[PDB]
């Protein structure tokens, strides 16, 4: 209740000042997510503390900033936890996971509320544009089956899934979408894959998803027409992650100068489970 | 201080149709006020300023009448005329910068600067000559008291104010809406706006309105209505509404739909008009009230839809402006004009003798703060500096 | 009517010049004045009102001369006066207020309100005292037919009228060319854009051209002419002609060069102004030809360069623009202005009483749609309520 | 007045004509530059439109205040009247309407235009002196 | 009206003078202003009521002088001098009755009621008698312009507010902080609350601001500045922001420390007091500022400390309040009072006669929504019928 | 003034109206519903329709009384007015239309031409009392 619906009045005038204090923490928390390449190129060990004793002369003191190592991306997408404050996310890009790390960009820059989806009894659709079905698991094979108006699958028999479409196989990740009004039978392998029904709030801004190599490929709004340039989707460009380290280290205020450490959320989760 | 308007008033007759060559019956009349004014000021000594830097002098009259029986002015009439005008004019100057510069809270309408109570004595009362002026007329007309009235030409009634409300906010202000409004002079300029172009709104209209509290109710105010208000209709960074960060305003303008405009007197709708531009009238009103609505274009030409999206980013912001400016009005209380320059007259005499701050005007006479708080005691005082300046300016100008 | 504005001045002179110890001579000829009136006046019952909710009342004069025998006014005197004069004053407002809310579709000038009609009989013709003002004077100027002239400060004879015109169009509206145009109150604001920024046009020079007709003939006026017409010099969202899309206007404002403002009266070259910004003249016209050019700058910097491609998209649109003021203007037929408040207080007697739209003027009175059709049956009728009101503002305000 | 003047200056006295919105500007729309170079990508100055009774003048930085001491650009114009006023009532208000969008100019020369990308700050701690 | 106050001041003489054996020399000028008061009042003919329920009544005077040949006056000189005495007091009562149940929402002050009207004529000036009461004289210099001042024995300034404001909330209402308050009457009572007693506030004080404009300003105020606001000293449940819910509020009180009350004028400091109690005086104030704080005791003992923890349950709820009551003020305008009797007689005869429900004033003369927007109108017509009443309270109880 | 003042339902020949600034002709076209054979072929319930069925009224207006002033097929006045405009070639004035042609005259008929043609056709009175 914290009075969301009074007009708050400013004025054009006055003044350029200081913004008084906050006491819920010493101070605010910087956090690394880098993929296990970069420590097997460096090869090293110390590292973390050199990093860490470079940042302190750029002025983050010692215990705020932190590391944390994802296999690669496929295996960071299931369940990206961010347990932070100002999260950096390295994506090395390689051929063949531009999708994928478009839906991983998707998923942690946006604002995610999701609910669960009991697949084996109920059909299901997409209230939205904003709607999404988000699955995760080690392994997705989403094959759905439109409904008509009466119950009857279009393109397919509700009792053969062989007739059933794949949205997406055998994915880590996967933002389906589909018509929007239409009903839906899903089929995916419960036993390893999960799945729920995810609507779109707005963007989530401790996260700065730093694309490491190729063109920009990054597509989070899943609209065709729309392909926006967030100041968040960085691009760098790369030989040696020891330069890529240094070059987010030298320049990190102002990497969280275009964040904002106020949209963090109890939980670590990518979104909010709403049951 | 009729008496000091009559003063000026006859010097000022005396130093226009007394001239070479006129005919006595041109001037038989002003002759007869120009006497009674030099018998009734005979023989009395008056002092003037002594607050500030301003000198203090005094006066004593001893001057000669003017003939009669001539038929036809000439010039050895006209000098004699001169050397006494001269001096009489000396001296109401100084005795309205001396009232001018006086100031009180209790009884305001009343004399100070006594070289003007001893004029509101009752020996002088021979000399009133005629109250023709508006300011004169309107001081009578509210001394025993009638409904009176001061007509200006473009009036600062409001004060200099730039504001902003927001409706919709959030600590990265990438979505905002809300209401910009800049009340300054006799110009109202109130532009709402929002950044996703009323995407959720209802039926994808989104409602503004501004309300605006006059410290004194206009009569019969002539008044101008345009849409797509100018101030606000470029980009600009500002700061935020306690100066913690500063957000990006990215206007784009569209008409503002169904606009409407109430003026209200204690309460009831006195007028509203409805979707009309232009000139407008409100025959007496006390608050203004403008209520229009962003609707989103329900058909998007390809340039425009790429403009306004269905997603978050929003680089840019849709906005609904309008422009209000009182071209002309008449009110009770006297305020301060593009036309009339009594403010600038009371302002100067104080500023050039550098008064002390007094007990009710504000520092400097800033209009800003005296028309922001304008309470009746203000009120009274602010009328009785405003007549004494328009008598002087009648002869010092 | 003239008796009417004689019993104004008269009562006007009554209140200003009967005070307090004021001299016989000083209103010698206005006693005489007075006394004429009060004896012409005496015996007659006068009723005034019975449209929409104006009360009916009736008005009988029995009223004793003023005395003569004084040599200096006293109080007594102004007493006396006074409860004569605000009978006089109230008699002479309800007049003019139930004149202000009659039409007539024929002969308009000619008096209604029956109270006024008896009035303009013979009997009356003894009161005529003075016709001083511009608007008496021109009244009398009209009845002894010849050349009437009205002095005006901003004065709106422009509609508001805001439009565009579009020379090449398609449906996307990507590449566009024309002109949009805002007329309202003193203002022409003009904008020719182009949107390829004059590529293939001949020479890269656009040709843009804006021709507005006045209603009434204005006569040595005052114009501030200027480049860059700032209404239409940022991001726009437009409906288009037939309100099926809204196109999108994103101006970059170029210099209008060898600008040329033709002044016209009767199709013919009155005055001419080439490449001349600032204080102009018009002698006497009736209609103005704006016509300036985008010329394209052949010498570029990367950045402008960049802006004007020769390509399809043409994402920034060239524009140029001139705003002309009418500062001050003499007309033979009666105009609103931003000085004069003859126009708000005919309309705020209209609302007052809820007067049913009458034959003749529109509903509101409304100044747009009444100098959009400014009929010859109109200017009668606009001009004697707008005569009235100024003699009714010489009492009340 | 005007023979009331006409009169006190033939007999000489100190005299005065009132006006309302009086044009003591003459017509100038022009710019200074303090920082340029010929690629005109970066530019510090003002504009100023002096017209009628206005005064519409604007800096501008396209840096804003980058390298300037401690993030402050000063800027300043001075104006001189042919003829010297009195006792004026003037209004002040930020934001010169005029020089608040795209343009393209020509430079001093005139050889080449520049392009003008305004966007509106606040002007903070103006001051105004009016000299005699 | 002067003449209306005139005769009831004459008739209450009449009733308290002219009795049993008295000396004519004790009544000599009484009696002659009765006799030319009845000489003036014979020979007219009122008329009373026609509004609402109140009865329509014909007034009609054709009485005989009062005698004046006697050396003390006998039973049957009292006995006609009743006789006439009578039939004028209820002359005078429906006079007044009438004139309080009108009101006119333009020009408020004129006389309503055709019969004091026409009182109000130049035939009955005679009648003026002498204007001494609180009420008249007040009327009179405000007939003329002049500081007027109403004395008020705990005025009714405060509109009835009772309400709060949470700086701190959230939906289980379980940490709160903020402000409560009671204006009502004389009487203002302020509790400052904080759930947490100040934990983590900067140096463990929780500052707490009120402000209260009045609609009027007051002038030399005798106030009475206690702490401790009783009323919200004690268990409550009130209902949330909204009404959707309902809060527990557990008060444990605690001292204000450096409470600091302010009165202010136009903005700007007129009287501050710091950390004073007891009786105080506002010289002159438009708005009282009350400022105070909570402070977390540094030292404890043990049971104060097992009230306030450092965890979140808070079971007892810090608070601090002010109670502030106006004993007796000044005042240019007029308000109800504890002691005056005129809004409860105005109030009583419009429920008395049922008039329904006029332009200006509320429903049911409701006091609370007539001081919370008392415009000029609105406080021209209470002070007429205010004027009135007392006239009729002279002699009517 | 849009007030109904008179009706007549299915009544012909000659009828009257009191006052009346506009004439509302409502009618209907009834389908015949028995047919001879002739007809029944005239009418076809198929698509070609090559007769068409139709359904009029003629309104004559014999004589009235006109506050304002027109021309008649009574009086000479406009007749006399426009040949001695055209015999001597008057050039176009600013409130009559060329060559005062009724039709365009009373499309338009505004006070101030109604006055004039007023004036002009009471002189033309005038004038044939002794010149026809
Ligand atoms: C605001 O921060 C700046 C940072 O350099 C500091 O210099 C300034 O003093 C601060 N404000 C105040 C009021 O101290
Ligand atoms: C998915 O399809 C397989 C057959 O390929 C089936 O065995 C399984 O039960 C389906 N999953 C659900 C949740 O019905
Ligand atoms: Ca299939
Ligand atoms: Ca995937
Ligand atoms: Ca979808
Ligand atoms: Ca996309």
């Amino acid at each position: 209740n914290y009075g969301l619906n009074i007009p708050i009045t400013g004025s054009m005038d006055t003044v350029y000042s200081n913004s008084t204090r906050e006491e819920v923490f010493l101070t605010s928390t910087l956090c690394l997510y880098y993929p296990t390449e970069a420590s097997t190129q460096i090869s090293d060990g110390e590292w973390k503390d050199s990093l860490s004793q470079m940042f302190l002369i750029k002025g983050w003191p010692t215990g705020s900033v932190y590391f944390k190592e994802y296999s690669n991306i496929v295996d960071f997408s299931v369940d990206p936890q961010l347990y932070c404050d100002y999260n950096l996310v390295l994506m090395k890009y390689d051929q063949s996971l531009e999708l994928d790390m478009s839906e991983l960009a998707d998923l942690i820059l946006n604002e995610w509320l999701c609910n669960p989806m009991d697949i084996t009894l109920y059909y299901y659709q997409q209230s939205g544009e904003s709607n999404k079905w988000i699955s995760m698991g080690s392994s997705c094979t989403v094959k759905v089956c439109p409904l008509n108006t009466q119950t009857l699958g279009i393109g397919c028999q509700t009792t053969n899934v062989d007739s059933f479409e794949t949205v997406a196989e055998n994915e880590k990740l996967a933002i389906v979408d589909v018509v929007d009004g239409i009903n839906h039978k899903i089929n995916l392998t419960t036993t390893t894959c999960t799945i729920r029904n995810c609507k779109k709030l707005g963007p989530r801004e401790n996260v700065a998803v730093i694309q490491v190599g190729g063109a920009n490929i990054l597509d989070i709004t899943a609209d065709p027409t729309t392909n926006p340039q967030i100041e968040r989707m960085m691009r760098v460009n790369w030989k040696r992650w020891w330069q890529v380290f240094y070059t987010i280290v030298d320049y990190i205020n102002q990497i969280v100068q275009v964040m904002s450490k106020r949209s963090r959320s109890l939980n670590s989760a990518a979104f909010y489970y709403r049951v | 201080m009729e008496v000091l308007y009559s003063l000026s008033k006859t010097l000022k007759d005396a130093r226009d149709k007394i001239v070479e060559g006129t005919l006595y019956s041109n001037v038989s009349d002003l002759i007869q006020q120009f006497n009674q004014m030099i018998v009734t000021m005979n023989g009395n000594d008056f002092q003037t300023g002594g607050i500030g830097n301003l000198p203090i002098r005094n006066w004593t009259f001893d001057f000669g009448l003017l003939g009669t029986t001539l038929l036809n002015l000439d010039a050895n009439y006209v000098e004699t005329a001169r050397t006494t005008i001269e001096y009489f004019i000396d001296f109401i100057d100084n005795v309205c910068m001396d009232e001018m510069v006086r100031e009180s809270q209790r009884n305001g309408v009343a004399p100070q600067s006594e070289a003007l109570r001893k004029l509101a004595g009752i020996k002088f009362k021979r000399i009133n000559f005629n109250n023709s002026s508006e300011y004169i007329e309107n001081w009578n007309l509210q001394n025993r008291r009638q409904r009176t009235g001061f007509v200006f030409h473009k009036p600062n009634i409001f004060p200099y104010s730039a504001s902003f409300t927001l409706n919709r906010s959030q600590p990265m202000h990438d979505n905002l809406m809300g209401t910009m409004w800049l009340n300054a002079g006799s110009e109202i300029q109130v532009a709402g706006f929002d950044y996703s172009c009323a995407l959720n709104a209802p039926a994808n209209i989104q409602q503004f309105e501004h309300i605006v509290q006059l410290r004194r109710a206009l009569t019969t105010a002539t008044i101008t209505l345009l849409p797509d208000a100018e101030r606000f209709s470029f980009p600009r960074v500002i700061n935020s509404a306690d100066g913690a960060t500063t957000w990006f305003f990215n206007p784009i303008i569209l008409r503002p739909n169904n606009v409407e405009v109430e003026f209200l007197l204690n309460g009831q709708i006195i007028n509203t008009y409805q979707a009309r531009f232009g000139t407008i009238v409100a025959r007496n009103f006390d608050t203004i009230r403008l209520s229009f609505q962003l609707m989103r274009p329900p058909n998007m030409t390809p340039a425009v839809n790429a403009l306004f999206p269905q997603a978050q980013p929003f680089q840019h912001h849709a906005t609904v402006g309008l422009t209000l400016r009182i071209e002309s009005a008449v009110c009770e209380s006297v305020l301060a004009d593009a036309n009339e320059t009594l403010l600038a007259n009371v302002t100067a005499v104080r500023q050039e003798y550098a008064i002390p701050v007094g007990p009710v005007f504000p520092p400097g006479m800033n209009w800003t703060e005296l028309i922001t708080n304008y309470s009746p005691s203000r009120e009274d005082n602010l009328q009785r500096v405003f007549t004494v300046a328009s008598i002087r300016s009648m002869l010092i100008k």
